[PDB]
């Protein structure tokens, strides 16, 4: 029993971390097969990040500029190019310790283990969500640009967030593995902001379901609500809008609890105008909006990777 | 934004 | 910036996961040079749990009745001892994935990672602290024993924690890696409760650093206090006792924040007797103690 | 206590 949020192993994205070196500026690398991927402000030093033309920037730079370094082991670069923000380094040997893998976009709401790393060398690993916002509340400091975030699915490892920059409110931002950033975002060491965010409803519900399953039922109600008198309420709470799509996501968690979706958004809602009291849910004092449905069904089934 |  | 309950990256353990199969009885072993520590409790049945003598049970197996798989592949027992409340297996081949490691024995209110695995298999890895009652709330499901706990430095794994028990309360006991448990629990299925549990004064401290250090400050106030106002207070609310030592350990991230540790005391003082009313500190709407100083220091260096 |  209990009911913990964790990260995935992270022993396969281990074995992918490496260092990578332009001048003065260190920074991580994800090594899969004989490339490396990282983020192309890598070869920006000093203030170039202001406003870097990284097309031409990069035409500048030479193969041997780039010190790629696994372990003891300086990995000799025989090709670079760009893929949008991030900078694909061509190296002459192939990563034996290369996993089954796989690049995914995750969407708003969607979890993930990161796994923090400074000059090449993983130090943490912690669970995520992608805000609505399209940010992430992490925690690194300076040189952890280029650790990633993943999921895992069997024995494959889906890569899904690289990290960038920090905001001004000391959140995060960063690309899927295709250098595309996740928001409005841009890699320039110029004024953003994040924007407004939302509680994650969708997870909310799910975590709801967990503790059910666990035995935490207190805050069940005999009503239901429809879709939109649940949504009236909660957006009051600055909860996500509830939609049909999300509704049928919850169904499994639905189907094996025997609580239709819209009876527990009615003990949502009345948890939302009334509070807790006092009382707690799964050990929690708060609503917790970091565990997907699939990360409940994962957990409360003891899933384990080969 | 600061890159980190 | 950001502070998140992190662990300790869990590849150096994860290769050293193993099964160990006793008759229709599966756990988890951990598997360093020649041998596989796991559990003794592999050795009993459902009527042997009540009441087991190991020493008889363990008389009663030969090296061929105990299956140890690596993923899919069996490995040969060549010999096997019991040390404590651990069972030591002889393998006939060396684990190449063994990383440089250690077994130590933690004190209660210092953190670990663990890595719950079933069937030899990694299925997550979470931070957890050492409660002062020596149990740990965990998320442990059938078939999870022979899971550790550890911390890393540098290259060297320190193991300090191996999974055996479930409480009726829910939360979990073991023992270290030569099989003495934690608190004064026993591998065996009768009632057993915890201590009453109490709340890491220490960590809570470090935990308000970490949370000046990421902007959240409006518990802060003008006042100081003594060791022994502080004592008075935090006992009433059920807070362990903070000494001299305990100030001490405080003392760099007091000096990075330029916030006095008894300052710091008589925020917390003040938090424990008025509340928090609404508000919350780097997320949290209560005090987190399952950060140690040293902890704190490292995420935010 | 449950032996896990």
């Amino acid at each position: 029993s209990g009911f913990r949020k964790m990260a995935f192993p992270s022993g396969k994205v281990e074995g992918c971390m490496v260092q990578v070196t332009c001048g003065t500026t260190t920074l991580n690398g994800l090594w899969l097969d004989d490339t490396v991927y990282c983020p192309r402000h890598v070869i920006c030093t000093a203030e170039d990040m202001l406003n870097p033309n990284y097309e031409d920037l990069l035409i500048r730079k030479s193969n041997h500029s780039f010190l790629v370094q696994a372990g003891n082991v300086q990995l000799r670069v025989i090709g670079h190019s760009m893929q949008n923000c991030l900078l694909r380094l061509k190296v002459d040997t192939s990563n034996p310790k290369t996993p089954k893998y796989k690049f995914v976009r995750i969407q708003p709401g969607q979890t993930f283990s990161v796994l923090a790393c400074y000059n090449g060398s993983p130090s943490g690993v912690y669970q995520c969500a992608m805000r609505p916002n399209h940010t992430i509340k992490g925690s690194f400091l300076n040189g952890s640009c280029g650790s990633v975030g993943f999921n895992i699915d069997y024995d494959c490892v889906s890569f899904c967030y690289m990290h960038h920059m920090e905001l001004p409110t000391g959140v995060h931002a960063g690309t899927d593995l295709e250098g595309k950033f996740y928001g409005p975002f841009v890699d320039r060491q110029t004024a953003q902001a994040a924007g407004t965010d939302t509680t994650i409803t969708l997870n909310v519900l799910a975590w709801l379901y967990a503790a059910v399953i666990n035995g935490d039922r207190w805050f069940l109600n005999r009503f239901t609500t429809t879709l939109n008198d649940f949504n009236l309420v909660a957006m009051k709470y600055n909860y996500e809008p509830l939609t049909q799509d999300h509704v049928d996501i919850l169904g499994p968690l639905s189907a094996q609890t025997g609580i239709a979706v819209l009876d527990m958004c009615a003990a949502l809602k009345e948890l939302l105008q009334n509070g807790m009291n006092g009382r707690t849910i799964l050990g929690s004092t708060i609503l917790e909006d970091e565990f997907t449905p699939f990360d409940v069904v994962r957990q409360c089934s003891g899933v384990t990777f080969q | 934004a600061v890159l980190x």
